[PDB]
């Protein structure tokens, strides 16, 4: 008999201040009773598990359904933390071609890898005997149960420490380690592969773990976790769009989640004007009819997915680019890719929630978030193919208040293409008539007064019912662009309107903003300066629009 | 040689924190490194027993190609107990030059307390999450952790001795793995000094205070005024009158009476031109009753100017600045602003480290993912300090330039 190499346990420790489980078992059926007597007792003869005596004061409950099933749930409310690497998963956009290619997935996964003798006592549970006239018959685990907290990140870094030897021996292959399968891939000929391959299971067969002995079960097409795996190439599996007259919440959320699966490869998928339903959640049941805008987006979004679209794997020698193309309505969608045409991967990005906003700033967190994913995915940055001339960026960073950056990029000309709309002038303007504008509203009864005063004698003050001193103050500013030349010095004392317009937003939630942005844009110089209140400055009028 | 317990703070478990995505360069960097480590005993791997993660990720400092590992020690920092006190030397500010050094290679000849060590994990991360990432534990003291310098105070006492018996007039101060060394001397002798002290530690970035001070707020001088000149000043009078007691601008409000347009000329008046100028009086002398509070946080605010330059104030309570600057300093930074504004950071820290023997909390006028996104690749400093994003434009960013 050939020793098998002896696995070390992993020390495992209660939560501070706690105590093993100690639960009541559940009334059986004698069916029940007598099947898991029966794998119980084929698990004994296995070694998976061992009787103990009456000492062990812990107990799980378990149940039959024959399949046994012990349900862990207080333990893992009584086990320590674990570190799990499962955090994500490997994304086939990343993965780069090999010539050969197999897949391993080891049977009895937990029950092949031992668990820390100290710990034993606490997997304890009984087996009810019949009619109960007799002590139920006890158990505990010897292995590593199935549905314990600690099983997947220990059998995760026992099966790394196992692996370790031969990948270092094995520089010439790739192998990727994920739950209860290995992946290997090499670009070596198919004969030295299986052979390598043969060699790799022997190795861990000297562990004691079990492989696929005859021609490995899964062969291309790979069919895993909503994905496709061809040898040349990769995509989704298949996408399922349920079609009712009556929809709920829930279904959105689901519908969403499909959609957003599916615009990884799927070019062009939008998903605003349904996530625009989700307001008012946390009812799963409701029903909520929809726009012509969501109709025609859902018909757009079948529209694409009517054809199958395949993704390429990574070539390390290539250039990797990430091209960037705006949407509307805050939302944007990127393809990477290396060659033209032939796409790595896609996705879209939609801005953040907010009262104002312009394209050149969504453009800059689409960049980020394009840069990071591929981070993750690839390990490096991708140059940029951007709808955004040069010099307009240059003017953008060099005048903005913040701080900002984007990495290597290139304009693509793809309209529509981003575009600064507006730009205040830094010094006031010879030959510009001088607008002195203000507005106040009453708090209680909500009457508001807009206006200005110019020093060629034009004046204005317009009433307004149902307002705020921010609405007024804004009110005021857009009067005086609309009775304005194609350029104007504007004063004002609104250290709210200034913030807003100092934000350069292109566009707005407020209807007034908007307009006043929509004034800006028909302008060819406007300066605006600002002025404290109530000091009493000349021309700054705050008791013409208190009256 | 012999290990000092360290515990935790009470209530307060170990640190879990989110490795961060890392280019493939600076993986196989750390890598390299960690392997190298992990052959002298610096660190040691662990197994899925330990829950603990510590961020980690690699730079290059000044005048070196060679890649340096450097630990996010933030979290464990600030959930480590706090450890005990040597008073702040208030003369090294006042020195006219003071010198840093890197001491962190002494801290890996002190082993780390064992039961400790749990609570040093970190995790280099994988491309692609294609393996589990490769955790490790420290054994010896690491670099970046607040308890390092507390542990090696008596060493570095015992080492630093003679130095200190020889040059008294030499301010030597340390915080976490850096060692400040202040002197009067010329930066020839400083620098043969200073290779002195680190032959002297072999065996066992000038920086001149003088050159900086704090700033006061001037007015402009003209001969002739338009409207928006008055308006501007009138704008930042009211501004100071929230920091000084005195200032009145109603002389220079009456200037602007009626409406008149922006570029005309308005000859001045002898009462606004006297209140002009005991307003500039009023701004000469020093701002009333500042104190520094070692019990209260410091703030530090920054605003971009353009053209490279940056304004800084460094206070507690507002209005009561305890350090004005302005960097502008080029190097290498012309297209990019992430790169100034992480230089800026990185010299208003040092600066703060020599002044208060502690860290500022920075308001960054930058967006959270941008900068989380780039911080990293233009940091050079071993320790890191805490930030928060302001997201609405500041008005007095004029009244700073
Ligand atoms: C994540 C992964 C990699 C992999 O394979 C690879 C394993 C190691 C490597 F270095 C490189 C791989 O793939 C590069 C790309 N690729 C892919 C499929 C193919 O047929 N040919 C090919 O070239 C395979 C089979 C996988 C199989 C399953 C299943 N079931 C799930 C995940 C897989």
């Amino acid at each position: 008999m050939v020793p098998i190499s002896p696995i070390e346990t992993v020390p495992v420790k209660l939560k501070p201040g706690m105590d093993g489980p100690k639960v009541k078992q559940w009334p059986l059926t004698e069916e029940k009773i007598k099947a898991l007597v029966e794998i119980c007792t084929e698990m004994e003869k296995e070694g998976k598990i061992s009787k103990i005596g009456p000492e062990n004061p812990y107990n799980t409950p378990v149940f039959a359904i024959w399949r046994k099933l012990v349900d862990f749930r207080e333990l893992n409310k009584r086990t320590q933390d674990f570190w799990e690497v499962q955090l994500g998963i490997p994304h086939p956009a990343g993965l780069k071609k090999k010539k050969s290619v197999t897949v391993l997935d080891v049977g009895d996964a937990y029950f092949s890898v031992p668990l820390d003798e100290d710990f034993r006592k606490y997997t304890a549970f009984t087996i009810p005997s019949i009619n109960n006239e007799t002590p139920g018959i006890r158990y505990q685990y010897n292995v590593l149960p199935q549905g314990w907290k600690g099983s997947p990140a220990i059998f995760q870094s026992s099966m790394t420490k196992i692996l370790e030897p031969f990948a270092a021996q094995n520089p010439d292959i790739v192998i990727y380690q994920y739950m209860d399968d290995l992946y290997v891939g090499s670009d070596l000929e198919i004969g030295q592969h299986r052979t390598k391959i043969e060699e790799l299971r022997q190795h861990l067969l000297r562990w004691g773990l079990t492989t696929p002995d005859k021609k490995h079960q899964k062969e291309p097409p790979f069919l895993w976790m909503g994905y496709e795996l061809h040898p040349d190439k990769w995509t989704v599996q298949p996408i399922v769009l349920p079609e009712k007259d009556s929809w709920t919440v829930n279904d959105i959320q689901k519908l969403v989640g499909k959609l957003n699966w599916a615009s990884q490869i799927y070019p062009g998928i939008k998903v605003r004007q349904l996530s625009k339903l989700l307001r008012g959640t946390k009812a799963l049941t409701e029903v909520i009819p929809l726009t012509e805008e969501a109709e025609l987006e859902l018909a757009e979004n079948r529209e694409i997915l009517k054809e199958p679209v395949h993704g390429v794997y990574y070539d390390p020698s290539k250039d990797l680019i990430a091209e960037i193309q705006k949407q509307g309505q805050g939302q944007w969608t990127y393809q990477i890719y290396q060659e033209p045409f032939k796409n790595l991967k896609t996705g879209k990005y939609a801005r953040m929630r907010g009262a104002h906003t312009n394209d050149v700033k969504q453009l800059t967190e689409a960049v980020q978030k394009i840069t990071t994913e591929s981070i993750v995915i690839w390990g490096k940055t991708p140059k940029f193919k951007l709808p955004i001339q040069k010099e307009t960026w240059e003017t953008w960073w060099t005048e903005y208040w913040q701080a900002t950056w984007i990495p290597e990029w290139e304009f693509v000309n793809t309209p529509p293409l981003v575009k600064l709309w507006y730009q205040l002038e830094k010094e006031p303007i010879v030959g510009a008539e001088t607008f002195y504008v203000d507005g106040a509203a009453n708090r209680e009864t909500k009457l508001g007064k807009a206006g200005y005063v110019t020093n060629k004698g034009r004046q204005k003050v317009v009433p307004l019912t149902n307002t705020t001193n921010q609405k007024t103050e804004l009110q005021a500013i857009y009067l005086a662009l609309q009775d304005s030349g194609l350029e104007v010095n504007i004063v004002t004392d609104s250290q709210y309107a200034l913030g807003i317009i100092q934000a350069q937003p292109d566009k707005s939630e407020s209807e007034l903003v908007n307009q006043i942005i929509e004034q800006l844009i028909k302008k060819e110089k406007v300066y605006l300066a600002w002025v404290p209140a109530h000091k009493g400055i000349g021309g700054n009028e705050q008791v013409d629009k208190l009256v | 040689i012999e290990t000092v317990p360290v515990k935790l703070k009470p209530g307060m478990d170990g640190p879990k924190v989110k490795q961060w995505p890392l280019t493939e360069e600076k993986i196989k960097a750390l890598v390299e490194i960690c392997t190298e480590m992990e052959k002298e005993g610096k660190i040691s791997k662990i197994g899925p027993e330990n829950p603990y993660n510590t961020p980690v990720f690699a730079i290059k400092k000044k005048d070196s190609t060679k890649w340096r590992k450097l630990v996010d020690f933030r979290e464990l920092n600030k959930r480590t107990q706090d450890f005990w006190g040597i008073p702040h030397p208030a003369g090294l500010k006042k020195k006219k030059s003071v010198t840093v050094l890197d001491v962190g290679d002494a801290y890996f000849s002190v082993p780390l307390d064992e039961d400790f060590r749990k609570y040093t994990a970190f995790t280099i991360p994988s491309i692609n999450n294609e393996t589990p990432g490769i955790r490790y534990q420290y054994n010896v003291l690491p670099q970046g952790w607040k308890g390092s310098p507390a542990i090696f105070q008596s060493s570095m006492t015992k080492i630093l001795e003679p130095f200190k018996k020889q040059n008294p007039d030499i301010v030597i101060y340390q915080y976490m793995d850096d060692l400040y060394v202040g002197s009067d001397l010329e930066i020839g002798q400083h620098r043969t000094k200073i290779e002195e002290l680190r032959q002297h530690l072999l065996r066992w970035y000038e920086l001149h205070p003088d050159k900086w001070t704090v700033q006061p707020i001037v007015l402009p001088e003209k001969d002739s005024w338009t409207v928006n000149d008055i308006q501007k000043l009138v704008g930042k009078l009211n501004w100071a009158s929230q920091i000084y007691p005195g200032i009145k601008v109603r002389q220079l409000s009456k200037l602007l009476r009626g409406t008149k347009a922006l570029t005309e000329v308005i000859p001045l008046t002898e009462e606004a031109e006297l209140e002009l100028a005991e307003n500039r009086e009023i701004l000469k002398e020093p701002v009333h009753g500042v104190y520094y509070d070692p019990s209260k946080d410091l703030i530090a605010e920054i605003q971009k100017q353009g053209q490279g330059q940056w304004t800084y104030q460094i206070y507690q309570e507002p209005f009561k600045n305890l350090k004005t600057g302005k960097y502008a300093r080029m190097r290498g930074a012309h297209t990019n602003d992430v790169k100034q504004l992480t230089e800026a950071v990185q010299k208003i820290t040092t600066e703060s480290i020599v002044i208060w023997g502690k860290t500022p909390k920075f308001k960054l006028p930058i967006q959270k993912e941008t900068w989380e996104t780039w911080w990293t690749e233009y940091w050079q400093a071993t320790w890191i300090p805490e930030w928060e994003f302001v997201n609405t434009p500041p008005l007095v960013k004029l009244w700073y330039q």
